[PDB]
């Protein structure tokens, strides 16, 4: 239901599981409760946790689809735990 | 002087009622030169129930057929994924129209272009370099083609993939080719003002 | 029209959906299952003004334009520029 | 037989590519040597170190101002200027080498690159070279140009030397 | 040698897997080498309430508006006889098509040839002459645009009018133009494979 | 001050139309004094009664054998045959006339009219004459020719002189 | 109902009226029986007598319109009469 | 389904539109109105075989195909390469 999620400074958060099992890794380590990250930043997790919601919510709606707001600073760490993620 | 910046200023003659003569007229024309012996042609190679084509590129290709049907129009069915798509011969809206090939066209715009789009190497962009050989439309057809449809790199990667100048390709480019129908292409959209960020999101790549 | 809401505590924070006619008796019983407490040492805050129980978020001032995904709203709980701050054990054995 | 050089570029730090000219030295031995001596340096100035000072998308990019930086420069070994030399070769397309002289007789240190079918570049100045390798390059620095010649960015050449 | 019969038969290279390489690829270089300097171009003159052009000709011409709706097309109102025709924004089947915008583009491609194409003077075709000047597409152009559509004088002058060669013209040619968007010619017939006596037989003019 | 001439064209019997030209005399005096008195024919021979016996359509037309009618004559004021000239002019696209010589130094009676932006007749031709007036008659001369050369019809030329 | 036309040479043709209201010329005369030609040849009479017909009958149908059968020798003199008659 | 007749007599030719099904009563009452005869001295002749009044065109080898308006057939009257001869009066005042 729900699953645990650890940042480098210590920022833990917990996310339904419908939206876990979007991540590959995340998928893998729940197949083979509690996940933890060694190099994630607290503000690159945050940012990329609403992600989840943001892709679940409008799988299947596409009337609009509002722009997602990146700022040019955080797009370049933004990558960082987004290939480790993926 | 200083160099060789004569040009056709005095050789410009226009002016019959056209007006606004410099940045107009001459804009055209040197597009029009740009565009002359820059790219790749298409060829005809293999004939076996049906023509069919695959270009010159070696790096990026592109399959192309199209039967002996249609007796009076154009199939032109092309190779995505594992399965051929028809191309389209009528269509009743213009909804109907942009969403159903804009994949043929972006990819065949992209396949033209004459640049290195080998040793993607996924390596860059990791340590501060921004790969500056590729235009702004090649580089988004190498992300579409290495990426999955709607992960967390389409969307990064884009970002960071902005700054990149856009070439205009005329609208009487993509063409001259040995075939003397060719579908039409009705969508300016790939070959001037280009696409969004919100329609490369969510295209499927040719590629498998 | 779901609107999402944040309770972001100390350093962790907490993101839920609920609806505007929804009241805060469903968004009390999501962190019965997270804080194990009782419905009495947890009152809701808004802004710096007291939220009751009996008061849907309807007219409370939550909007699903204000509560976009893209931005969802922070609440917080009790037992801008600044907030406020306080403790949270972790779950016992 | 032909002597050959190389160039590599780099835009604002980080290298771009490499490129290679060949130089025609049967057809004309003055030119040909004057640029390649200039590129290898063997007497102290050379070419390295230099900027792309104007470029014209579609049409030409010159450069080749070591001492000034600013187009109005010009050396050879042979002295500050010479004369002109035969005009048998003409341009034949794009990725065309050719020394850009203010006026006749005036062919000094700038050169140019052309990407396009010109005609008209004929009887004014003197073309020696062509691209072997790293046309893609060649478009890669000529797409950040404009119509007025202005760089958005600084193109310069990060070694030089002799194959 | 006998004269300067040497042209491009060993700058021609080719080869590639096309074949065939005599007649084919020259017969192309041939066509867009004669179609580049000759014929007139549009131009803009007048702005009322509307873009108006009428091109250069001098005697067969062309008046063609466009007004600012259509915020996504292209509308291209152009007159004949005493009144303004919509060229179509879309059609739903090709039927409509072809049968109601025909009389544009058969007097478009016409109204772009030079020739001498005034003092028609009646008295010819009388006592034996063909007037050999004119091209295969023009003469017939000045037929309709002189014969009422269905009497016996569009039917006999057609048949004295059979001999004359035709010049292919291709579909890149009428374009180029200052406009940058330009209705989409969804129509080969009249370009290439000419007219047929049966359809120049039952076409309205846009002369008065 | 510069030399005009005037041609009519006959196509199997009935004309066809007139056609003018303007000959450079200050440029090049042998050539054009040449052409105009074979033109106007002083000496007896001239262009009157020729046929035009090659035309490559959208390229060029080839014509002025008056004594073989067969494109293997060739005749001038100064003798059988003369050298070449200078080439300072160069063809600026359709409707620019010039010599035709079999080789080098070869230069004879010959003439053609090019309708087409040809630049690689450089170095083997001399021109010396532009059409003024009647582009279309030349149009429609072209328009009667073949790949391999041969007309389907004959087109002759009925009258010559100076205006 | 029935006018009457006149050749050259003799040739006396007999013609519905409706159809005889095709021509201009005609048309004039009548509005203005018997109708005479003077230098009208008998074989292009009998060739442009029929076209009214041909015209007549196919004026609204348009599923075929076979092409009308003229030979290269009589087209120089069919246009003989074509334009007087019109 | 129209058909389009002809007859050619002496140098003057008379042309007119039937039906196949319709008989060849009505061919003669057409003929009635010119040589203004009674239909006793008028025999209709198909190439070189005896017609009758008893019987339709449908049978008797008029087809449209065959009987065009390009061309029209020919059967003339009485009172390929050679056809038959005869003289015709005016009308009289
Ligand atoms: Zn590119
Ligand atoms: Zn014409």
């Amino acid at each position: 239901m729900y699953v645990k999620l650890i940042s480098s400074d210590g920022h833990e958060f917990i996310v339904k599981r419908e939206h876990a099992l979007t991540s590959g890794t995340i998928k893998a380590m729940l197949s083979g409760n509690e996940v933890n990250f060694r190099e994630i930043p607290s503000h690159v997790l945050s940012k990329v946790c609403m992600y989840f919601t943001y892709k679940v919510r409008y799988t299947n709606s596409s009337t609009e689809i509002p722009e997602f707001p990146i700022a040019p600073e955080i797009a370049l760490e933004l990558l960082m735990a987004a290939n480790f993620l993926d | 002087e200083i160099g060789p910046q004569l040009p056709l200023w005095a050789w410009k003659e226009t002016a019959f009622s056209i007006n606004q003569e410099p940045y107009w007229y001459s804009t055209i024309r040197l597009q029009g030169l740009m565009w002359n012996k820059r790219g790749h042609k298409l060829m005809f190679v293999k004939e076996n129930q049906g023509y069919e084509y695959w270009e010159t590129s070696g790096k990026q290709w592109k399959m192309e057929i199209r039967r002996d049907l249609d007796l009076i129009r154009n199939a032109w069915q092309y190779k995505s994924q594992g399965e051929w798509k028809t191309i389209g011969v009528w269509y009743e809206s213009p909804g109907d129209y942009k969403g159903k090939e804009n994949q043929f066209w972006f990819h065949w715009r992209i396949a033209l272009c004459s640049c290195n789009k080998t040793r993607w190497d996924i390596r860059e962009f990791m340590i501060g370099k921004h790969r500056w050989d590729l235009c702004k439309s090649c580089i988004q057809g190498e992300i579409v083609k290495n990426t999955n449809p709607r992960s967390l790199q389409r969307l990064a990667l884009l970002h960071l993939a902005k700054d990149h100048v856009f070439q205009v390709m005329p609208l009487w480019r993509a063409r001259r080719v040995t075939v003397q129908k060719f579908p039409w292409c009705r969508s300016p959209m790939g070959y001037t003002i280009p696409w969004s960020l919100q329609e490369c999101w969510e295209m499927e790549s040719i590629f498998e | 029209m779901d609107v999402f809401l944040m309770i972001r505590r100390h350093k962790t924070t907490i993101f839920t959906d609920a609806k505007e006619s929804s009241t805060v008796f469903e968004l009390k019983r999501i962190v019965e299952g997270i804080l194990k407490r009782p419905p009495d040492e947890q009152r809701l805050y808004k802004d710096d003004q007291l939220l009751d129980d009996g008061k849907t978020l309807g007219e409370c001032g939550f909007t699903s334009q204000t509560a976009r995904p893209q931005a969802p709203a922070t609440v917080g709980l009790a037992f801008d520029t600044f907030e406020a701050l306080c403790i949270e054990p972790f779950s016992s054995p | 037989v032909n002597p050959t050089v190389f160039f590599d570029i780099a835009v604002d730090g980080e290298p771009l590519g490499r490129v290679s000219f060949e130089l025609f030295a049967d057809k004309v031995p003055k030119t040909a040597e004057n640029f390649r001596a200039l590129s290898t340096g063997e007497k102290g100035f050379g070419y390295k170190g230099s900027c792309f000072h104007r470029i014209i998308p579609g049409f030409m990019c010159q450069g080749g101002d070591f001492t000034r930086h600013n187009g109005t420069g010009g050396k050879s070994i042979y002295g500050e200027k010479f004369e002109d030399e035969n005009f048998i070769l003409k341009h034949t397309g794009p990725g065309i080498l050719s020394m850009a002289n203010a006026g006749p007789n005036t062919n000094g240190s700038q050169f140019f690159i052309c990407t396009a079918k010109t005609e008209w570049l004929d009887g004014k100045h003197v073309v020696f070279g062509k691209v072997k390798e790293g046309m893609n390059i060649v478009e890669a620095m000529e797409r950040f140009g404009s119509r007025n010649g202005k760089t958005s960015k600084k193109i310069t050449i990060a070694d030089c030397g002799q194959l």
